[PDB]
């Protein structure tokens, strides 16, 4: 519709600009926006990236060596004939392959907080930044991504890509992000068992960071010797408190308490005969 | 330095001043996107196109009988060995305004309504005007119809059309206008009414044997068979009336 043809080449290429004119042309020549580069055989460019291919008097061509950013630009090929001028337009475009420069680093909250993260990418066209949940499939279209009350389950990889259509690959970046929750004793058990033997009592709360689970038996509490016969294991989401044979003053109450940075609990299980 | 908008008016011509740098510098002027000159060689067929060279360090666009169709964006390319010079410059044209219909001088009777035409054209758009000659008058609307209902003797004269514009103004072109009315008889005889009228002197039966607006009757040695009441008719082709008098 508009005489201004769009011709893209990659970043580095050599870019060839063909005028193709008819037998009865006076004057013809090459412009960089309102500069004039090749005028027939006279060079009025000083670049020595501009060349002269072809000036047969059917068609007026050049080259361009080494295409950078800065030669993107409206170019022109005004002739004349005898009667009336002429120009025939061209725009350079020059591609840039989309890279991510700026993302954000592995962010750790609390759960019901809010998390904004962020993916920066320069590229000629614009990119398309996107953001991916890696264990749930979710995306967004958009530069930054934020995250409102999030939960237990929102935690996890979070995968940027972006692309610019050109045939060169996305360039995807992914972070990690970790909420932490306050441990939540979900399951308790308590063992009524007779002398001679064994039994075990456990607590189950999951907490990020893993929760430091306390065992206590009445007023004080275990350390894991081979004293009393007791041995406690404590693991990422339980801490099991077992009891080899049997012994009098193993019976009683005891309570578990697993805290981390952000809350304690406890529950109160027994041991009888 | 130099202009960056130009303006100009039509017919005239333009000098568009582009003064390069000193050395092997060659210049270039470009209509639009297209090349006008390129060093020495003139690309362009235009004979009105030239370039004025006052110093070899002058280069300048000499456009004469400039038109509508040359107003626009002209460049002109300094070419340096270091960085290109360039020094782009928005030429505007102005037309002059122009009064090209009016209407006729016309003679209406009065009492009617009439409406007075005045178009006018120019670069850019003229703002029409009007204007009475009579002292006694306050200027009309800006509108180049003017309307007026129910005309009266009053208002005939000369109309004024004032097409203007920012510059270059003047365009005065006038339009004379007579109502014709009636006459009337104010004093006796003494009268006004347009066409003038030939006033009657009839005295009781018959009239037997003059300003233009007023009759003036000669009375010496008056006489008893003179005596008596006599009238004064005034007709015209729009009406006739009369007055008596006794003498
Ligand atoms: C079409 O015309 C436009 C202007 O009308 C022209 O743009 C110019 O491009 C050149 C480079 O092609 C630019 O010069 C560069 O400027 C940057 C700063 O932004 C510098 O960093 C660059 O330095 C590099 O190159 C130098 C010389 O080669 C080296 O000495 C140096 O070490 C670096 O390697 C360079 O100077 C210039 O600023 C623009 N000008 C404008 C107004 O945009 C474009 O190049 C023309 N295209 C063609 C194909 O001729
Ligand atoms: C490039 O493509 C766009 C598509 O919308 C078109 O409008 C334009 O005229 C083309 N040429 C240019 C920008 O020189
Ligand atoms: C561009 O042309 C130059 C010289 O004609 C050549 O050396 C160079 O390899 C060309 N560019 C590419 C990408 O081949
Ligand atoms: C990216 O932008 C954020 C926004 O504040 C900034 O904190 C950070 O330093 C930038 N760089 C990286 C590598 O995240
Ligand atoms: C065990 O718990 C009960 C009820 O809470 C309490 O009355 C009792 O005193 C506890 N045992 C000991 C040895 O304190
Ligand atoms: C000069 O440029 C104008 C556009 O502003 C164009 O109409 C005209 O044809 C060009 N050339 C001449 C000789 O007027
Ligand atoms: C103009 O004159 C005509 C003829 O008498 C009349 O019918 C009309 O009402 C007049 N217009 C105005 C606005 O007085
Ligand atoms: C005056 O004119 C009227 C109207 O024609 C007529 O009736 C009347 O007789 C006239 N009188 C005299 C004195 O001329």
């Amino acid at each position: 519709n508009s005489p201004a043809d769009n011709y893209t080449v990659c970043e580095g290429d050599n870019a060839t600009l063909s005028c193709f004119i008819d037998e009865h042309v006076t004057r013809v020549a090459w412009l960089n926006r309102s500069n004039i580069l090749y005028a027939g055989n006279d060079r009025w460019t000083s670049d020595p990236r501009v060349r002269l291919l072809i000036n047969t008097p059917e068609e007026f061509s050049i080259l361009i060596t080494e295409v950078g950013l800065g030669d993107e630009g409206l170019y022109t090929c005004s002739f004349q004939t005898r009667h009336q001028p002429y120009t025939t337009q061209v725009y350079l475009i020059v591609h840039v392959p989309a890279r991510i420069v700026n993302i954000s680093s592995p962010v750790t909250v609390n759960e019901g907080g809010n998390v904004n993260l962020l993916c920066l990418a320069v590229g000629r066209p614009e990119p398309t930044v996107t953001w991916r949940q890696l264990r749930d499939g979710f995306t967004s279209e958009g530069e930054i991504l934020e995250i409102s009350d999030i939960q237990r389950g929102q935690a996890g990889e979070y995968e940027c890509v972006t692309h610019n259509g050109v045939n060169s690959a996305p360039d995807s970046r992914r972070v990690l992000v970790t909420v932490n929750y306050p441990p939540t004793i979900t399951d308790v058990t308590s063992a009524r068992t007779a002398l001679g033997r064994a039994a075990l009592l456990r607590c189950e709360a999951m907490a990020v960071p893993p929760a430091d689970f306390q065992w206590y038996k009445d007023d004080r509490l275990l350390s894991s010797g081979t004293a009393e016969g007791l041995k406690v294991q404590t693991e990422r989401t339980r801490s099991m408190l077992l009891f080899a044979n049997v012994s009098a003053r193993h019976y009683g109450n005891y309570t578990c308490r697993a805290a981390n940075r952000l809350g304690a609990s406890s529950a109160s299980m027994r041991l009888l005969r | 330095a130099a202009v960056d908008n130009m303006m100009v008016r039509k017919g005239d011509t333009a000098v568009l001043r582009c003064y390069l740098e000193d050395g092997a510098s060659k210049g270039a002027w470009l209509n639009r996107s297209s090349i006008i000159f390129a060093g020495g060689d003139k690309w362009s067929v235009d004979p009105r196109v030239s370039i004025s060279t006052l110093n070899k360090r002058d280069y300048s666009l000499q456009i004469q009988n400039v038109d509508v169709t040359d107003d626009g964006p002209y460049t002109c390319s300094v070419q340096t060995q270091h960085t290109p010079r360039t020094m782009q410059v928005h030429l505007t044209v102005q037309v002059p305004p122009k009064i090209y219909d009016i209407s006729n001088d016309m003679t209406v009777n009065e009492g009617t309504n009439v409406t007075l035409t005045c178009l006018a054209t120019g670069k850019p758009e003229p703002s029409i005007s009007w204007r009475h000659i009579s002292p006694s008058a306050k200027p009309f609307e800006n509108g180049q119809y003017l309307d007026i209902y129910g005309i009266t003797r009053d208002q005939a004269g000369e109309y004024e059309c004032s097409a203007e514009n920012d510059v270059s103004f003047p365009d005065v072109r006038k339009v004379k206008v007579v109502v014709n009315f009636a006459p009337t008889i104010q004093e006796i005889c003494e009268g006004a009414g347009v066409p003038p009228p030939a006033f009657e002197w009839y005295k009781g039966e018959k009239k037997l044997f003059n300003f233009s607006t007023r009759s003036i009757l000669t009375v010496t040695n008056v006489t008893q068979e003179h005596f008596g009441n006599y009238t004064c008719v005034a007709a015209n082709k729009l009406g006739t009336t009369n007055a008596s008098l006794p003498l």
